[PDB]
């Protein structure tokens, strides 16, 4: 039997199978406690639990696709949707440090230590995987993954104990203490292997193709319009007909989508109580851009997220500025004009999406509370689904010697750490590209850069990512 | 705080029963798990242990001084070392040990001591 | 740990070293920070993360953190290092040490 | 083949299968002696033997059931009785310390050391498992079990040798010296596994449901009584009939059960000689409460056991205060009234039980001496049975080198210790809940607390147990 | 009691069937005792139109 490190995407006219492999490292915990919290806010505080476990977060898109493979994805296909996912934990080498006392560290190898692996197929434990935090994976396959520690927030009971105003969320009857050691635990010793084998639900595709037409300009530019438009107001209408030059008063049969607090340049847009509780709903809905290119510069929005760096790394949503969205887009009403910045849902509407890019998420989670709309596509990129890919928790073990009969001899957790290899494969159901009788060469697919500093390549940790994000809508539909 | 006060008879040379007592102040002795020791110390030499007793009658002795001494409790912590033909007078302390959990090795030491009485022989 | 141990004072001459002890339970798997407090002045961050020094601190200060202790070694003590040196860790709130008076 | 850490209860309409797993640690013995005793009492002393073995004691109920699983047990079922028990000793990692002499301790791993495991299926050795001592198991699955050392008391021959009154129980012909190394010994090296597979006898259930009716009030509250009650005494009776208001003189067909020394607030109740031998029978019989709630406070009894903490952690026996038991319950006789505190057995009687709780025992042992009554239910909680679950003794080995030919080189017991995993599963035959045409919501099942300090949950070793014990009779029968 | 057993044991609810049976019908008539006021005999010829 052959032991392999697998990596690489294989394309077809149908789905592409993209696998990657990293080296993980379950470090250590000198205390295997649970370590509740002590936040004690003073102005609704938080209340958590710090589990001694390690989950892994392969959420982003820049791990399954190389930049050459992402460029081959954009210039050849016109949709993408995942349908399968397997996570194999390869060769495990749990080892122990012997503390040379004069050298400090000497690492032998342990055959009796193990690595407790739990897969949460039943969704019993809280899901913290898809929120966009700075522990995902290395972008390049040569660096070592350090998987994050598992922790979660619960709901408790806010008290007010202190001197001035000190609040503290204590435990209530609704609060929960999920001990992960009440489960089934593939114990997974040295050399052991384990798999997950998830299967994605039917999700709508992401349509990696722009438009060569405005949605409000879909008419014959000649010929006028069969209908009329008012001239006088005040009870005596006196409607007139239209010519072909009436472009700003052409009647549309479909409205644009909502623009709830789209502005340009804290908390952004925010719900909450009077002025100071005020939790943020930062990257808007998915129907809104937060960065595009107007006639002179880049407009950058209040509701933007930076994706790195600062100056920021924002995706250029040029396909939302086209179809009647954008940042400083007011709506006007002739009520006895009222400039409004919020646009409502407007029963017949189309708002296409905020575009996915090379570094976006893949799923988040739709929360278990009911009556969702629309929630098929989450913000921060990705899909977002009921029953997401389950979390793979990885503790090592507390091997706890020696004793000597009465004594607390030694360290009693001796010291152990585990290295390994995680090979994650995911298949994406690709759709065929939309037809164009176009005759023009379509624009080329290359990541954006400015001058001299090229995109993904080593320079004199070396490897540098571009200033703008590499979006995915660069071929035209033609609507 | 817990203090232990002794009681010294004085000096009797021609082989009488050496009687002592140790009244404990601060906490009663029939209130839980605590041994009550009797410890000697020769002037110019190291310490010597006679024996300790629990409140429920059980008493451990030194194997060298086993057939001479007698520890007892009537809320008094007596000591009745006889056969004083060997002239041991040294010093008599009282000491208390918390009773260990596993009975194998001593988990505690003699933290509250007495003031010490000087017997002469 | 939650209670750092540090002795009272040390005695040194110019031309040698003065190594202090900052004892503590499981201090090897922790970060220890050293603070130089000259008399009449606020403390300054001397050695952070058991080996590193900032730009304002000269290159004669170095430390270590192994096992249950963390030392601070001064290489070639001058006539201006007579200052209280405190070790500080983070046992989930903040833990300050006693201080070796030099 | 997969190596698993198994834990968790699976309920059915029939029996529930509850397994748990802990990590044990057979520490060391620097001397493999037998170490008789030297008690030497002075006022019947004791006489024992200290075996160099380790048994394990999974007796209590709070190990098989999580608090959520115990709450699901109480609010859904109406009986419980065990019927099977398997104890699997999983992956064993007997290792040796090499004494770094400058570091002090360096633990490598030993493949030649072993772990002598003996299961006492024949009940040849004395049984010390079910007496309620402070070495059972960790309550939470993250802590490490340290199994207790095996020792036992025998019967000898009391002498009187000393000066004043020194007694000492020396060995007699009836005294016994059970060397455990005259047996069969699964030697059980590194990685080895071993099972026990006990099967419980038919035991009567524990009926986890209270009563919504007093046993002495089971009549129609109307209609009076067909029989009569005396009025005059002294040879001329002159009986009169009864009305519906005669509730304190209604004739009952069943008496209450015995109350031998039930009082309120040393040795408690005690047998023995004149005033000073006086061994204690501390937690009464099983037919008596020692803690309930009267009109103002909690009454706590002389014959109570604390179950922890002090202030004490006592089970609230509200189902014994109901059916004509309780602490200060005197009986009266019209003999030529005589207040008695002891109530006799009274041939037709019913006394239901002292209720089981979350931390109670499961079995103890009925001793091999004959003519038991009733002994189907022991005190301190639990059942108590002839042929209980057998003891699993665990020594390691005395590997005894080196020598060098003549010399006593080294330590000659070198140093060794063994870690492992014990996975204990037990099935409990549950009975269906008793029927009620009730129309009222039954009282909810939650463990008792007072204010702020919630039951089993981590706080800022963290995890705290409630002040009162979580009893099991909270739904009504309806008698 | 049945609603409490519903809440503490299950996690969803949705109806799927419904039957409504009109059982034993006893259409009767009052005869107006004129001095008592009301006397209710029983009618076998009266009916109950159900739609």
């Amino acid at each position: 039997v052959k032991s392999m490190w697998s990596e690489g995407a294989t394309f077809s006219a149908n789905s592409v199978t993209c696998t990657f492999s990293r080296q993980f490292l379950i470090p250590y915990d000198p205390e295997h406690h649970y370590k509740v919290f002590s936040p004690a806010a003073s102005s609704s505080p938080i209340m958590g639990y710090s589990t001694p476990w390690r989950y892994l977060d392969f959420n982003a898109l820049n791990l399954f696709f190389s930049p050459l493979e992402f460029q081959h994805l954009i210039e050849n296909y016109g949709s993408i949707a995942p349908d399968a996912l397997t996570v194999t934990i390869s060769e495990i080498a749990v080892k122990d440090v012997t503390d040379k006392t004069g050298g400090g560290v000497q690492v032998t190898d342990s055959t009796t230590g193990r690595l407790c692996m739990l897969v949460d197929h039943e969704y019993k434990y809280p899901y913290v995987l898809g929120q966009g935090q700075d522990t995902l994976a290395p972008e390049l396959p040569i660096w070592v993954y350090f998987p994050p520690q598992y922790a979660y927030l619960t709901v408790g009971d806010v008290n007010t104990q202190g001197i001035s105003g000190d609040s503290k969320k204590l435990a209530s009857e609704e609060s929960a203490f999920y001990v992960l050691e009440h489960s089934s635990f593939q114990l997974l010793g040295t050399g052991g292997t384990a798999t997950m084998s998830y299967k994605f639900p039917p999700v709508p595709p992401e349509n990696l193709e722009g438009c060569s037409q405005h949605f409000y300009e879909m008419y014959n530019p000649l010929y006028g319009s069969r209908l009329g438009v008012p001239d006088t107001l005040g009870g005596d209408p006196k409607f007139r007909s239209l010519t072909h030059e009436d472009h700003a008063i052409q009647p549309q049969n479909f409205m644009p989508g909502p623009l709830v607090n789209s502005v340009s340049t804290l908390t952004g847009l925010s719900t909450g109580t009077s002025q100071n509780t005020r939790i943020s709903l930062r990257p808007g809905p998915v129907s809104q851009p937060y960065h595009h290119w107007d006639t002179d510069k880049y407009v950058t929005g209040i509701n933007a997220i930076s994706h790195g760096q600062g100056v920021g790394r924002f995706p250029n949503e040029k396909e939302q500025l086209k179809q009647l969205q954008g940042l400083n887009m007011h709506t006007y009403f002739p009520n006895k004009y009222t400039d409004q910045i919020e646009r409502p849902l407007m029963v017949g509407s189309v708002w296409n999406r905020r575009a996915l890019h090379y570094e976006s998420q893949l799923w988040s989670k739709i929360p278990n509370l009911d009556d969702s709309f629309k929630t098929q596509f989450a913000a921060l990129g990705g899909w977002g689904l009921h029953q997401p890919p389950p979390q793979i928790f990885l503790k090592i073990l507390p091997q706890s010697g020696p004793i000597g009969g009465i004594k607390s001899m030694g360290i009693t957790t001796l010291v152990q750490y585990a290295v390994g290899i995680m090979t994650v494969t995911m298949t994406f159901k690709l759709g065929p590209r939309k037809a164009t009788g176009r005759w023009n060469p379509q624009p080329g697919v290359y990541p954006p850069h400015a001058a001299g500093h090229l995109p993904y390549v080593l320079y004199d940790h070396g490897y540098e990512k571009p200033e703008e994000l590499w979006t995915a809508k660069s071929r035209v539909h033609p609507l | 705080q817990v203090q232990l006060q002794e009681s010294g008879p004085g000096l009797v040379r021609p082989s009488q029963t050496l009687s002592l007592s140790c009244t404990v102040s601060g906490a009663s002795i029939s209130s839980g798990g605590y041994y009550w020791s009797w410890i000697r110390q020769h002037p110019g030499k190291g310490l010597e242990w006679i024996g300790h007793i629990y409140y429920s009658g059980t008493v451990y002795y030194n194997p060298s001084l086993r057939s001479r001494v007698s520890i007892s409790i009537d809320n008094q912590l007596s000591l009745k070392v006889a056969s004083v033909t060997a002239a041991d007078t040294a010093v008599y302390y009282c000491a208390r040990v918390r009773v260990d959990s596993v009975r194998g090795a001593g988990d505690n030491g003699f933290d509250p001591w007495g003031h010490g009485t000087l017997v002469t022989v | 740990a939650a209670a750092l141990t540090q002795p009272l004072s040390v005695s040194v001459s110019p031309g040698q070293t003065a190594i202090f002890t900052c004892s503590g339970d499981n201090l090897g798997d922790k970060y220890v920070y050293w603070f130089q407090q000259r008399p009449g002045q606020s403390p300054a961050l001397l050695i952070y993360q058991d080996n590193k020094r900032p730009s304002g601190i000269p290159e004669r200060f170095s430390g270590s953190n192994s096992g249950n202790t963390a030392t601070l070694t001064i290489s070639g003590t001058q006539s201006t290092d007579e200052a209280d040196y405190y070790c500080q860790t983070w046992d989930s709130t903040v833990v300050f040490g006693g201080g070796t008076k030099l």
